[PDB]
């Protein structure tokens, strides 16, 4: 929705050809962001 | 199968005919005995030998696969390579099977006529002079010794030499004398 490109996109989808199930786990909590501001990375390009 | 002979009216082959593929068995005053027809076995071998070398020759250009090495993020042409070689190796494996399956049918039927064409050869020489006994075998009217067997064996029998002899026998086992 925010435009650009997905580097090596097809090589991935192909790798997704062999996978039957994901499990999304949390590697970096949004809460734990230190001395930056994680909350205000939004854009009208991507409306919810 | 197709031609009528092998596993047909000639019920079963003989174990006694050791020297060749098709042949003769006779029975007369002097002896009994088997004798392979070499001429026409040798012609059948010619044709099978040629069939075998026919294939061999036809698959010297068959698809040779030398390998290629591939990267981690080239994964999907690595695959394209694998799809291809697996592809061709399926297409030629099919071919090599189907050809054999097809040539085997043709070969077993080749013998089947070989035998029958032999029989019909014997038959066309000996005509009225012999009885078609109906199981692969003929009994002669005129009594025919070893030297005369050969002629049938080597296809130069002489009808008009035993004619009377034979047709004196036809003349009588027709019960035609029995009116005097």
């Amino acid at each position: 929705c925010y435009p650009g490109d997905f580097n090596d996109y097809e090589e991935l989808k192909h790798l997704l050809s062999r996978i039957n199930h994901f499990e999304k786990i949390q590697i970096i909590p949004k809460s734990s962001w230190s001395s930056h501001e994680a909350s205000l990375g939004v854009s009208s390009a991507c409306p919810y | 199968g197709l031609f009528g002979a092998i596993a047909g009216f000639i019920e079963g082959g003989w174990q006694g005919m050791v020297d060749g593929w098709y042949g003769y068995h006779h029975s007369n005053e002097q002896g009994s005995g088997y004798a392979a027809d070499k001429e026409s076995t040798q012609k059948a071998i010619d044709g099978v030998t040629n069939k075998v070398n026919s294939i061999i020759d036809k698959m010297n250009t068959q698809f040779e696969a030398v390998g290629r090495e591939f990267n981690n993020l080239e994964r999907r042409i690595e695959n394209l390579n694998k799809k291809m070689e697996d592809g061709f190796l399926d297409v030629w494996t099919y071919n090599a099977e189907l050809l054999v399956l097809m040539e085997n049918e043709r070969t077993l039927d080749f013998h089947d006529s070989n035998v029958k064409n032999l029989y019909d050869k014997v038959r066309l020489q000996l005509r009225d002079n012999a009885k078609e006994l109906g199981n692969g075998c003929f009994e002669f009217y005129h009594k025919c010794d070893n030297e005369c067997m050969e002629s049938v064996r080597n296809g130069t029998y002489d009808y008009p030499q035993y004619s009377e002899e034979a047709r004196l026998k036809r003349e009588e086992i027709s019960g035609v004398r029995s009116l005097v």
